[PDB]
């Protein structure tokens, strides 16, 4: 796999979003991967609905957190609407999928990346954006303004985001905290070192949609 | 799994 990958430059990443005062990161994370795989497979970049996952994936806990892989299975075994059709509200409400007409996109499944394995994660990223988790509770992550983030942090993951590229010293992550945080809403997290968990536990639990 | 800012 090459030294640089950046799905933004291939038109496979939509603008940075803001989950606001709702623990819906898991839904944002899943949607980034869906937006990515749809562009790669069909040539169209669309925005898909985090709100639908928030309201409809009842294995997850709405604004109290949830599971990217559970969200991704919903899209494959049910489907997902466009963001325009089912926009983000920042509060969990009833599932309105039926009320909003047929799905816009469907996936053919979900796969997990081999955990605690930097190359496996990079190989996956070279193929498509990947949902990843990390520890975000530390002030260092919260206050990140730019540069290669090395921590300090532990491995107690609590935040779902999406990896959309990498380069020699980093993995490039799209966060859902608005465009003021980090590097225009992104973070470059240090990679390469002697760390099987990854910086901030980045290699703990990573998924991607399958299509088509 | 998974934070608000």
């Amino acid at each position: 796999i090459p030294e640089y990958v950046d799905w933004r430059q291939k038109g496979a990443v939509t603008p940075v979003k803001n989950q606001g005062s709702c623990g819906s990161c898991w839904a944002f994370s899943a949607v980034v991967t869906i937006e990515g795989i749809i562009k790669i497979r069909t040539g169209n970049l669309n925005q898909y609905s985090e709100q639908e996952l928030l309201d409809c994936d009842r294995r997850s806990y709405g604004c109290n957190g949830g599971y990217p892989w559970s969200a991704l299975q919903l899209v494959a075994q049910y489907g997902i609407h466009y963001r325009n059709t089912y926009p983000y509200e920042g509060v969990q409400r009833y599932c309105r999928s039926r009320e909003k007409g047929p799905y816009a996109a469907k996936t053919d499944g979900v796969r997990q990346v081999q955990p605690y394995n930097e190359g496996a994660l990079l190989y996956s990223i070279a193929n498509q954006p990947v949902s990843v988790v990390l520890e975000a509770a530390g002030k260092d992550f919260q206050l990140y303004r730019g540069g290669i983030f090395v921590g300090p942090c532990g491995n107690k993951v609590d935040h779902a985001v999406a990896a959309v590229g990498y380069g020699p010293n980093y993995i490039l992550i799209k966060n859902s905290w608005g465009t003021g945080w980090g590097e225009n809403g992104y973070i470059r997290i240090k990679r390469g070192t002697g760390n099987s968990y990854g910086v901030c536990g980045l290699y703990t639990s990573s998924f991607y949609p399958v299509k088509n | 799994g998974g934070l608000s800012l």
